[PDB]
């Protein structure tokens, strides 16, 4: 009833979406061939939130999978549910970004977005009402941080009233697979602030800590990190497509959350994550779910919430419970953690209750949170940028394509004011 | 061997994520208490056989379940014990009454049903046929 | 002929109206599809159902209500629910968008376009009825579509229907437990609208009935079904005397003539005393003399407000059931000797009693036991100045650095209404303080 | 089966053997479609 | 006795007749074969089928109409349709090389050689009519053969049969949507011939019936079948008085003598009130106030207009089924107490009520449910003139560029016919602007 | 009863006409040997529009096929459906043209024109009421544009009231088959504007573009191009042969289409074109058909309409349908891109609906539209003429058969007058 168009960029976005359309696929219960094979009719009413249809019960996802290489779309087709995606939205390039922001935004990707815009505009005008524009990309890559940022900057000149959420995969602070990553990081950060509505930061090493301490896996493959993140992906927008006692779409998840235009950076969480050795030794109710959110050990950002103060918090509940204890323990976590919330806002947590759980899970919930610890995630990139630009290193890869030097100074200058306005709320 | 997508190295398969074409145990497997739809036996009927008809109550043809036209939700939780939604409790146990209702204290209207007749003007008419008097 | 029109705005209104209309179809012999197994010909003529139902020619009587919401996610499951053959499809107004916790969205962008449909159906319902008494508006202060759309509705029915009865079954946000950050926004600017387009406004607050369920009813972890049923019981006891016979009958006209002393002091309360399960009342009698004492204690009110710091001005007692008026007379004879419940100096009587001859029908699965006597007090007190002081204090706390204004200014608003909606609350505070 | 083979092919074609493979899948599709159409044309089939 | 001859000219007329005559066969006991069976008669002189059905001594009732078109497509379609044995073969007129959305065919040697055959058809059809009451016209302005050939047919009809009652059920161009590009001038120079040679003018607007079907019946696929069923319903309810008993019977003479004050003001509106699906029929009771109050709503109009901005002139209530006159009187008294409904000064009464005892009949597999109370308002007003203002503006936008004129003048006509085609419409617009003030 | 006579000049037009009569034969269901085998009755009701009856129930086509060399009739005789053509309906020349206008117009085509006029008059008085004539040829050929245009000239004197429509084959923009193509094409374009009432421009470059990007064919041959053209040729004569709610013959598709005399250059398209690997992912409902027409890449003339501006647009639909959805979507596509339509004429779209779709489909459409963008189809040929005639390069191939000098200048003057007449309506 509320159309969501799934935008993509790069190998990060393609790999994440390959299991987004696993979790959503089995939540509504489709076959790998696109036919509905669920059990009840609750999953059949709201298929159009994420899916277009056809005749014969054939459902295709409404996604725009795009990168600059044809070597990754064939990897997407080789997955378990790769045969539901369409070839029309298989937009590909010929050359690679190669982990630089210049050739993803002005030279190569500037031509390729002239057709991605055509595919999106064909898809956006093929419905009743778009809710907005979700996208998954990497700020540390070349074709995600470059072409996805350009796609974000190009879309909002046509639909100025929609709500976009960037489920960005921020660079890790410890392990850096690319040396020139803090160039693309700032050169995307300068662009997401003035355009995007709410930004979701996902960090890889925090996900590894989740899979180690909260799950007790031995060898965590990427199919666990991407599945966890896809679980919270489905859990953010669960109230749109399933009924409940108190629903929350993406529009009211931001008017309840953002206080200011320049301050919109969020960081999510997921509650019912437990190991396989200690799952029968705990009763699952509202108390253990409310306890598990508000510790730093279940957070998917690389910042300690103890060092900052939450301005505001959202919370979405799925399944069938009684919500009196829900309000009791939100009030309880306000009562104990008074030092971890600002004192110039009366109420800080949104409570939203759905009525349907995932497949294989029965009482699940999803954390979405604005914090004053994200600037810790930003000053490290800032200090690396100041320490490495000062020797003027790696400039030939960022000047020879027609770029300038003043854009780097603007990227440096935009960070400090944002850090200062975040730090003024401490 | 027709074509296999070189399935996977064992360093990629992990211990959390495996979702098959779920067959479900008989009856007792889901939160929804049902078996699961059998589905179309062959996609050729879906793909090469489409009857052309704009079925009279749905805005487009690609929205076959617009105003829940075909979804039988209300019947479906009349077969399982617990309503899956928190709106099926509203009017569930009304086929079994707790107390028969009284029908003595009411608001019966007598000045608008006994004072007014429909139409005859019978005051200026002779009685006629079948006019037994007390 | 004593018809009334109920307006449910927002999904708070829809979920309250589901239970209230359940109690309506069960308090008569009305099947869930809307058929009368015992019509007017069999067992004498009846008109008690005409106050809430419109008997068509084929016997499939339809309710007289409108349910309005912008998001259709709460009307779609009742479009395909247990009550899906009762309501006319056009009494179910659905939009496309969502007001999304915003006064601006539901009042200045999406409010202006679907109002012409709900007015059309309300005018059709008013032409349907010959003897309407007033309006019974179900909405919530803290929402976006229950605060913007509701206030924009009242500001236009006031100019349409003129001097009629507007009786608010409004949900008040709590002092301690809240759901939205933006709750003190839509609960203040809609008070700048309601204060001239309203006549009476009962506030009902959620943790009040949570405490009632956890203390008196002895239900641990209740749900929204165990709240809207009590609200429907309150509402049906309010309109009880309009549709049955007793010693003293009360119409909706004498609520505002007995509980409203001034145009700006028109905010009364609600209390339901005999709320007790079938274990606790199983072997203890419930007479009239102590179901009137339990109502005046703060552990049974439906808003967190201490009347020991307040001054009662006007209360009305809609009794219900097998009660004879001499025990009523002894009941108010007992409580006027209590100093702890103190009345204002200028009001000598301050009391109103109606009697109905109907015991409260019990919904199956509802934990309210079968009782013989039911008292519905609507106290009007000046203690609600305590309730608004903290709301203005938190509004002063969060507006000090202009929080949330940037998304509240682009959607057809400006800073002027934000500036002037605080002087109105200060005037309301001083108006409630000069009387007490 | 042969449609599932078709959907697994490369998104873009540049090499010769992929072109020949796609053509062979195409003509096998046409043979199967023709047999299905000639059998679904009437209700009584002579053999 | 009270025979009515209906004229369908143009493929729009054939498509409307193909549903209206189905209703006329169902309202009596007429099978598609054309013989009333023995079990649906009264037992003597019925005299209710005689209005549209003749009588041949072999028990066959033949329709009293003509289906005239210059292309044999739709006529051949009704010749191979289910009602082939109903109409006689001479009652259908075909032609070659159709008018092709052009008025220039209207006054040419190919458009002058075929009007004699249809005039022979009318002459021998009306000669069987002892009590012929008038001609009902079905044609389209936007087409070529609906606007061009019917103009000549009406001109020679007014020449031959003298002062006679002629009413048209004509299709007007829709305000946003259109079909043909050359529709403007084909409608403008056929409006010029319907002012001196007509008595009333019922206009319809295809997108109005579209939006009516959407807002009232929850219907996708409004084809011409679903529109022509409603057009059949209104033409049945206007002639209902001539066929069945009632309290007050409205002949066509007492409709014109009550509805058109001046010879230049003959432009009613139209509304059919109880349009409601079968699902919604059980929930909404259809009482006389609650059915007559929907006709004054501008959202229920059959021509896209606003009567609030204009002023009503005269009305014609055509009630049907079981009707109690005192509820009609009470609602009319209530109707006079809305300030939104403004009336002109020189019509203090401004109403006319007809009552008929026959309930509406429902076609199987159709649109409406079994409804027993009906309202048909034919309300003349000055608010119908805004369509003419838009048409004059939309023709002035095309002219002074000589667009599509070469096919008009190269074919036998004159370019000077456009010059007075705006002068007379300016006269008509100033007439409608001088009457209401 | 409104019959149509088809004329065929050259081997290009004969190659198009072989597949045209192939598609007409298939959709009217007659044998390779000329016997009706269609199951329905609606395919026989108006069969005389394309096939005259003969002895033994044989439906002999009424087609005139003439060529200047006897080479290419052996191919169309030895085709699949080549045994139905009447044996004496072939008139051949001993010596072919080979890319020159003179031998088709004055030397050999002038002597041979009495035979083609003979068979045209013989097959034109065997019909009940002739609607008009249809000719397919090549502008860049020698005996198409040389001789078949002389047929236009002679028939315009013989039947001055009938409708003439030409499915002309304009030179490709980038690669040209023949170096003397502009000479033979302008020397017929200059004359075509006086004796014709409709003209359709087809180029093989845009057809290759369609057969590559749209249908995803492996090796596009000229048979596929002929089939793609023949779909458009069979689309325009739908309602003459089949019933429907809103008919449109050839005559209503001309008065509704061109306002002035010399602006009858149309530029067509075709709706249900989907890839073989994308058949199951989309449905050919109303918006998916009405969107593809107003896209640039589905068009059979190699001019982008966004550079120009449409004057009038047609659409001839088939299959069982209604008009609320189509007449909503044509108004949506007419009101969104209002900058792509002139404003001095209020309505621009013509809508026809028939009820019988082509076999294997259920909903089809046929684009016909004149535009200001057809001017650039003639700008390149006029500049080629001016660039090559100024050097007096290829004059001797024409003047040796008795031409005149300033007739080339007169053709250029009429060409540039059409230029000056088209550009005013931008
Ligand atoms: N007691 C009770 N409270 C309810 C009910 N439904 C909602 N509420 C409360 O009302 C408060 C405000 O919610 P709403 O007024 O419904 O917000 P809204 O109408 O959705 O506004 P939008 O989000 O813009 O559409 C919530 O915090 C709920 O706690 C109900 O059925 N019973
Ligand atoms: N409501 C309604 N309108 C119709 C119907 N048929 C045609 N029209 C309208 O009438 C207009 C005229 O179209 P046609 O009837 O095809 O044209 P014509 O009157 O037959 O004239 P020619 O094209 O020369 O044969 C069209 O624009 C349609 O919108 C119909 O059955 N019902
Ligand atoms: N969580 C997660 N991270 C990924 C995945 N694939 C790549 N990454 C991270 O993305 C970072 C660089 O992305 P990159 O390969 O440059 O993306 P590209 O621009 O599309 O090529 C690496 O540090 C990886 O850790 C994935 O599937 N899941
Ligand atoms: N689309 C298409 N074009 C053709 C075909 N055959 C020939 N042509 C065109 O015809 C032109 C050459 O025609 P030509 O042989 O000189 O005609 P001739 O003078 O009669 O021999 C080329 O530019 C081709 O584009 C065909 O089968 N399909
Ligand atoms: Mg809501
Ligand atoms: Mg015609």
């Amino acid at each position: 009833m509320r159309e969501i168009v799934h935008l993509q960029a790069g190998q990060c976005g393609n790999q994440i979406g390959a299991k987004f359309w696993e979790v959503i696929s089995d939540e509504h219960g489709i076959d790998p061939t696109g036919t509905y094979h669920g059990d009840s009719d609750l999953q059949l009413e709201r298929i159009n939130v994420y899916y277009n249809e056809a005749t014969g019960g054939k459902y295709v996802p409404r996604a725009v999978l795009v990168d600059l290489e044809p070597g990754t779309m064939d990897s997407v087709r080789s997955g378990p549910f790769g045969q539901i995606f369409r070839p029309d939205n298989f937009v590909f390039g010929q050359s690679g970004a190669g982990n630089n922001w210049a050739k993803g935004h002005y030279t190569e990707g500037a031509e390729l977005v002239d057709s991605v815009l055509d595919v999106v505009r064909k898809e956006a005008e093929s419905c009743d009402c778009l809710q907005g524009f979700q996208l998954t990309h990497s700020l540390g890559g070349g074709t995600g941080s470059g072409m996805g940022t350009l796609l974000i900057s190009k879309i909002r000149e046509e639909y100025p009233d929609r709500i976009m959420n960037t489920f960005s995969v921020v660079p890790s602070p410890k392990v850096s697979d690319t040396v020139v990553e803090p160039y693309n990081a700032t050169l995307s950060v300068h662009q997401l602030v003035e355009n995007t509505d709410e930004t979701y930061c996902i960090d890889n090493e925090a996900l590894y800590d989740i899979c180690f301490r909260t799950l007790k896996l031995t060898t965590p493959t990427y199919g666990d990190l991407n599945h966890l993140v896809s679980a919270t992906m489905s859990g953010v927008t669960t109230c749109l497509r399933f009924p409940g006692q108190l629903n929350a779409d993406l529009r009211k998840l931001a008017v309840n959350m953002v206080p200011f235009p320049r301050l919109h950076f969020f960081m999510p969480g997921f509650a019912p994550l437990t190991s396989r050795g200690s799952q029968q030794y705990r009763a699952l109710t509202v108390p253990e779910l409310t306890q598990q959110m508000f510790d730093a050990k279940n957070m998917m950002a690389a910042c300690d919430p103890r060092h900052g103060r939450y301005l505001t918090v959202a919370a979405v509940f799925r399944g069938r419970m009684s919500m009196k204890e829900v309000d009791e323990q939100m009030l309880n976590v306000q009562n104990k953690n008074s030092s971890y919330f600002v004192e110039w806002i009366p109420n800080n947590v949104k409570t939203a209750v759905c009525d349907i759980p995932p497949r294989g899970l029965k009482m699940s919930a999803t954390f979405i949170g604005n914090s004053t610890a994200i600037q810790e995630l930003f000053k490290r990139i800032s200090e690396q940028f100041t320490a490495m630009f000062r020797r003027k290193a790696f400039l030939h890869w960022y000047t020879g394509e027609g770029m300038d030097e003043m854009e780097f100074t603007e990227a440096e200058s935009n960070m400090n004011d944002l850090v200062s306005e975040y730090q003024q709320y401490q | 061997l027709r074509g296999k997508p070189r399935p996977l190295p064992i360093s990629a398969l992990s211990a959390f994520s495996y979702i098959p074409p779920r067959r479900q145990d008989p009856k007792e497997h889901s939160y929804y208490y049902r078996q699961g739809w059998t589905g179309i036996i062959s996609l050729y009927d879906c793909v090469f056989k489409r009857d052309p008809g704009y079925n009279q109550k749905l805005h487009r043809d690609d929205r076959e379940h617009a105003k829940s036209l075909g979804l039988r939700i209300n019947e479906e939780e009349c077969e399982r014990p617990v309503g899956v939604l928190s709106s099926s409790v509203y009017g569930r146990r009304i086929d079994q009454p707790v107390e028969p209702l009284n029908r003595d204290h009411g608001r019966a209207g007598h000045v608008k049903a006994d004072f007014y007749r429909k139409n005859d003007i019978t005051s200026i008419k002779a009685p006629g046929f079948g006019h037994i008097s007390p | 002929m004593r018809e009334c029109i109920s307006i449910h705005v927002g999904q708070a209104g829809v979920q309250i109206g589901n239970a209230c209309w359940e109690l309506y179809c069960l308090e008569h012999g009305i099947q869930p599809d809307g058929q009368m197994p015992s019509d007017k010909t069999i067992g004498g003529g009846d008109d008690s159902f005409n106050t809430f139902f419109s008997e068509t020619g084929a016997g499939k009587h339809v309710p007289r209500a409108v349910f309005v919401d912008l998001e259709p996610t709460v009307v779609d499951e009742v479009r395909t629910g247990t009550y899906r053959q009762l309501f006319h499809p056009e009494q179910l107004i659905t939009g496309k968008e969502d007001a999304a916790n915003n006064y601006a969205r539901g009042h200045y962008t999406i409010g202006k376009e679907i109002v012409d449909l709900v007015l059309d159906r309300i005018r059709k319902l008013a032409d349907l009825c010959t003897g309407l008494q007033g309006f019974l508006i179900f909405h919530s202060f803290g929402g976006g579509t229950g605060s913007g759309f509701a206030s924009l509705l009242m500001e236009r029915l006031s100019v349409d229907y003129g001097k009629k009865s507007k009786l608010e079954f409004a949900i008040y946000p709590a002092p301690q437990v809240s759901t939205a950050v933006v709750e003190p926004y839509n609960s203040i600017l809609t008070t700048h609208t309601t204060l001239e387009h309203s006549d009476c406004a009962f506030m009902v607050d959620n943790e009040a009935i949570y405490d009632i369920c956890r203390r008196n009813l002895d239900i641990e972890r209740p749900t929204y079904t165990n709240l809207n049923r009590l609200i429907g019981q309150i509402v049906s006891s309010i309109t009880a005397s309009l549709r049955f016979d007793g010693a003293l009958n009360v119409d909706l006209t004498e609520f505002q003539t007995n509980l409203v002393p001034y145009p700006r002091i028109h905010f009364p309360l609600a209390t339901y005393a005999p709320v007790i399960s079938a274990e606790k009342a199983y072997h203890e009698q419930l007479s009239v003399a102590e179901i009137t004492n339990a109502c005046f204690e703060p552990a049974n009110q439906m808003v967190k407000c201490d009347p020991r710091h307040g001054k009662y001005m006007a209360c009305c007692m809609l009794y219900r059931g097998d009660v004879v008026p001499k025990d009523v007379n002894a009941a108010i004879a007992t409580i006027k000797t209590k100093r702890t419940i103190q009345f204002v100096d200028w009001c000598p009587t301050g009391f109103k009693v109606g009697i109905n001859y109907q015991p409260p029908t019990v919904v199956p699965g509802g934990d309210l036991a079968k009782v013989q006597r039911a008292v519905c007090m609507l106290s009007n007190t000046t203690a609600i100045a305590e309730a608004w002081a903290r709301l203005d204090h938190k509004l002063d706390l969060m507006y000090a650095k202009r929080a949330f204004v940037h998304w509240y200014v682009g959607e057809g608003m400006e800073e002027g209404e934000f500036s002037e909606a605080r002087e109105d609350l200060a005037a309301l505070e001083k108006d409630y303080e000069e009387v007490g | 089966e042969v449609h599932k083979e078709f959907q697994s092919l490369s998104v873009f074609i540049d090499s010769i053997p992929k072109k020949i493979r796609k053509q062979k899948l195409e003509e096998e599709m046409k043979q199967l479609e023709h047999d299905i159409g000639v059998l679904e044309k009437h209700k009584v089939i002579y053999i």
